[PDB]
């Protein structure tokens, strides 16, 4: 069974730059008859099939761009993508295409580096048809920011809430290159009307100070 | 054209029995060889049946080996995988892919879910709105995953950010989907979500309008 | 005043092209057309510089002989077999495969393996020999000849 090693994990590369995935394999992928290492590279955008980018190790497959470059042989192979485009988030695959069981490497997050953008931040009061079941999902939503880097904070009649809220991310934009944030705080709805003034305090490098958006129970 | 299209995922207790198709067209199906090679849920790729062009010699994954088996139907175009006695591990999208040397040609994948847990449709709650206005739907408590979210039938798409699924204590899937819109087009312009459940054979439209105090 | 190349054959007094390993021939080439010709099948092979109309059928591993795949059929190479982490190849041909052990050009079979007895195997002595790895050929002597040209060792045998 061979075993690739792709390196790095993750990868964060500024936009227009130079991207480089490595791949190592555990035996040779080459083919005396007929002089071809049988390495495979693939990109697999979010819930998306991969596709296919090179192989042989160097040869691009028709279509793809001649930014991306394979190369390397023997045991020690590299995936260049030059003047990185952001239509190039994704996590990318090297395959063991020598022999059965035909083996893929880990993967590599492949994160595009941009400029810094401040999030928009809204919130949202729990449905009164959610009540009915017994719970309140306060939802509050972070759009369109860069770096991943945020930081929601729940309040509820000023106090610091912890441990009931949960993060969700969206998958970093192939147009625009940012990130998109929710964060439901899940309350009994006992609790839920027990107090009043509901906040959600985000702090983001590309803010100036906390931006806090808030509601109050009963009056709107 | 040159396509690939799975069909026959889904949700099925532990120790049952499944069964995908791949439907292929726009090429020469007799020719190539065909794969199986799937991923875990937040897992890599991988490749788990092979069957050849010719004779139509077969390999396996060590993983799927007796209880799988890959086989073909070059008069109906189609690759088929009998799944038996499947672990909880085999949950996965199981992609097709044709080979002549190298994959090619994907599928466009299908869901195995193996789980004890039944089917539920999903509740869906309104995001309701307060230059630009955030609204959304809550997509809550619903097994298994996926549903699929759009916005007035597909005819919205600008703006729109449905993030990925959590699952609960409940053992029950949420998510919620969220759309910008100029706060202009607020009293005028009608938004609706629609839901779309597969597994539980549940469509929800539920329109969001704003809150009137 | 002529020529013809390593890659090209003679037919019809004209000096016509081989197939790439990897491709079949279609049609042969003429005075002012060159060779025609087109790849193998997805399970199929040619070694060589060629000039035949079908390809080769590629070689099938099979696990019910424990058979691993060491190498993937390509258009221009052979499927490679061998056997699981414990196991030996019958022969360099490795059509299944086996546990017990094969004495090498030296040595010779004393006792074909049996039961939980592996292959017994000795040094040939003086004069017997074995040009081959196997497991059941014993030592056979070197030929008792007039023109001893060259003695035998022990792996060959007298050449006279």
């Amino acid at each position: 069974d061979i075993v690739m090693t792709q390196s790095p994990d993750s990868l964060a590369v500024s936009l227009g730059e130079r991207a480089t995935i490595n791949c190592k394999s555990s035996q040779s992928l080459l083919n005396r008859g007929n002089q071809k290492n049988y390495l495979t590279w693939f990109q697999q955008k979010p819930g998306q099939p991969p596709k296919l980018l090179i192989y042989w190790a160097s040869t691009r497959e028709s279509g793809v761009p001649d930014r991306f470059s394979g190369s390397g042989s023997g045991t020690d192979f590299t995936l260049t993508i030059s003047s990185l485009q952001a239509e190039d988030v994704a996590v990318y695959y090297c395959q063991n295409d020598y022999t059965y069981p035909l083996t893929f490497g880990q993967g590599t997050k492949l994160e595009i580096k941009r400029t810094v953008a401040a999030p928009s931040v809204f919130i949202f009061p729990p449905s009164d048809e959610q009540l009915k079941s017994g719970t309140a999902s306060v939802v509050c939503l972070l759009n369109n920011f860069y770096p991943r880097e945020a930081k929601v904070q729940w309040k509820v009649d000023n106090a610091l809430q912890s441990g009931n809220s949960q993060e969700s991310v969206t998958e970093q934009d192939s147009k625009d290159s940012t990130y998109s944030l929710s964060s439901t705080l899940t309350l009994s709805k006992a609790d839920y009307e027990k107090h009043k003034v509901y906040a959600c305090e985000v702090t983001h490098q590309g803010l100036s100070s906390p931006v806090t958006k808030s509601f109050n129970r009963g009056e709107c | 054209e040159v396509q690939l299209v799975e069909s026959g995922g889904g949700l099925v207790k532990p120790g049952g029995s499944l069964r995908l198709s791949c439907a292929a067209s726009g090429f020469t199906f007799s020719d190539y060889g065909m794969n199986w090679v799937r991923q875990a849920p937040g897992k890599g790729l991988e490749w788990i049946a092979y069957i050849s062009s010719g004779r139509g010699n077969i390999y396996y994954a060590d993983t799927v080996k007796g209880r799988f088996t890959i086989s073909r139907d070059n008069a109906k175009n189609s690759l088929y995988l009998q799944m038996n006695s499947l672990r909880a591990e085999d949950t996965a999208v199981y992609y097709c892919a044709r080979s002549w040397g190298y994959f090619d040609v994907w599928g466009q994948g299908t869901t195995v879910t193996v789980s004890s847990a039944s089917t539920k449709g999903p509740s869906v709650f309104p995001l309701a709105p307060s230059g630009t206005a955030a609204l959304g739907c809550l997509v809550k408590d619903y097994f298994p995953e996926p549903v699929t979210v759009s916005w007035n039938s597909g005819a919205l798409t600008s703006g729109v950010h449905t993030f990925p699924a959590v699952l609960q204590s409940s053992g029950l899937y949420s998510l919620s989907s969220v759309v910008t819109v100029p706060s202009s087009s607020l009293g005028t312009q009608t938004y609706i979500c629609n839901v779309n459940h597969k597994p539980s054979n549940t469509k929800v439209d539920k329109k969001v309008e704003p809150k009137s105090c | 005043p002529t020529a013809c190349r390593e890659k090209q054959y003679l037919i019809n007094s004209q000096c016509c092209s081989l197939c790439q390993p990897g491709q079949k021939l279609v049609s042969d080439c003429t005075e002012f057309t060159e060779t025609e010709c087109l790849p193998c099948g997805e399970s199929e092979f040619l070694d060589t510089w060629n000039r035949e109309t079908h390809c080769h059928q590629h070689k099938y591993c099979d696990p019910n002989l424990g058979l691993r795949v060491q190498q993937k059929g390509t258009s221009e190479t052979d499927t490679i077999c061998t056997c699981e982490e414990g196991w030996h190849c019958t022969s360099e041909a490795c059509e299944s495969c086996v546990l017990h052990r094969s004495c090498s050009p030296g040595f010779g079979v004393k006792q074909i393996a049996t039961g939980v007895s592996d292959t017994i195997c000795e040094p040939c002595p003086v004069g017997f020999f074995s040009n081959v790895s196997s497991a059941f050929e014993k030592c056979h002597p070197w030929t008792s000849c007039e023109t001893k040209d060259l003695v035998v060792q022990q792996k060959t045998d007298v050449v006279c």
